[PDB]
């Protein structure tokens, strides 16, 4: 079965400092539909970390989940900083603040840029996500 | 109210005492998702071979305009389904919960019963083990 990817290209202006250096590009990596997947500067609690003290030791979330009569794998997004928003598009997360992902969308917290791109597949227990470098800024 | 409480009843028929050895009296627990199953790395363990490592979710989170938190109930195991309030949830679907919860899983009855405070950083559920059935 194919399997659904989060295709999330990110930019940072001071990226060339190694911010994302702990982030391995265009490969695609496979979570359990059941697991959280957390974004944030502690490596103990996140997956994923940016070497950045401005970042929160969590900063948000993704949640899989499914809407009623649906086959597909929808995602929350939930901020979990107190001190920073959260930007989708232009709907503002406070804390702890979660809405649904849309198909396409850009995030923002902080001077961070990231451009998610959700493409449908048929797997239910698993899913992907994928990470794009841009050398330019997304916004 | 300094913290959010979840009062938590439990009953099983035929099982209790094997199923709910593991059960605390309390739990206070963070903003992060509270895990029930028969999995050693649940919050919440039942030790009931019917059930998955990891069976349901309570997720805390806050609605826009609101000043106490909220709780999301997402089912995680693929092998039945979770009755909340009068919907039988199946896999990775969810509902919020409101103040009075009838909640039934693969014979387990379980009521949360909630009562809000102020945190919105942290919550704690008490757990009662009824002899009796309690839906
Ligand atoms: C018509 C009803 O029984 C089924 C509708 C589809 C969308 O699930």
């Amino acid at each position: 079965e194919t399997v659904t990817c989060l295709q999330m290209t990110i930019y940072h202006p001071g990226q060339q400092s190694g911010i994302f250096k702990s982030i391995r590009f265009s490969s695609k990596e496979k979570f359990p539909s059941i697991e959280v997947v957390k974004f944030g500067r502690n490596s103990n609690m996140c997956q994923y970390t940016f070497q950045d003290k401005q970042v929160s030791r969590i900063q948000f979330v993704l949640q899989p989940f499914k809407q009623f009569n649906s086959s597909v794998l929808s995602f929350e997004i939930k901020n979990m900083s107190k001190k920073t928003s959260l930007m989708v598009d232009n709907q503002e997360l406070g804390y702890l603040n979660k809405m649904d992902l849309p198909y396409k969308c850009m995030l923002r917290f902080g001077e961070y840029q990231f451009l998610l791109q959700k493409e449908d597949g048929e797997s239910v227990e698993s899913f992907e996500t994928q990470f794009i470098m841009s050398s330019r800024p997304l916004l | 109210r300094p913290l959010t409480v979840l009062q938590v009843s439990l009953y099983h028929p035929t099982q209790g005492p094997v199923a709910f050895a593991h059960v605390p009296q309390q739990l206070q627990h963070d903003a992060s998702r509270l895990l029930v199953g028969r999995g050693q790395n649940t919050h919440l363990q039942l030790q009931l071979p019917q059930l998955s490592r990891y069976h349901l979710s309570l997720e805390p989170y806050l609605e826009k305009g609101s000043s106490l938190l909220a709780f999301c109930l997402k089912v995680l195991t693929r092998k039945s389904c979770v009755w909340v309030n009068g919907l039988p949830l199946r896999y990775l679907e969810q509902v919020p919960l409101g103040t009075i919860n009838r909640i039934s899983f693969s014979g387990i009855q379980m009521l949360v019963r909630k009562e809000g405070g102020a945190s919105l950083e942290t919550f704690v559920c008490y757990f009662h083990l009824s002899p009796s059935p309690l839906i």
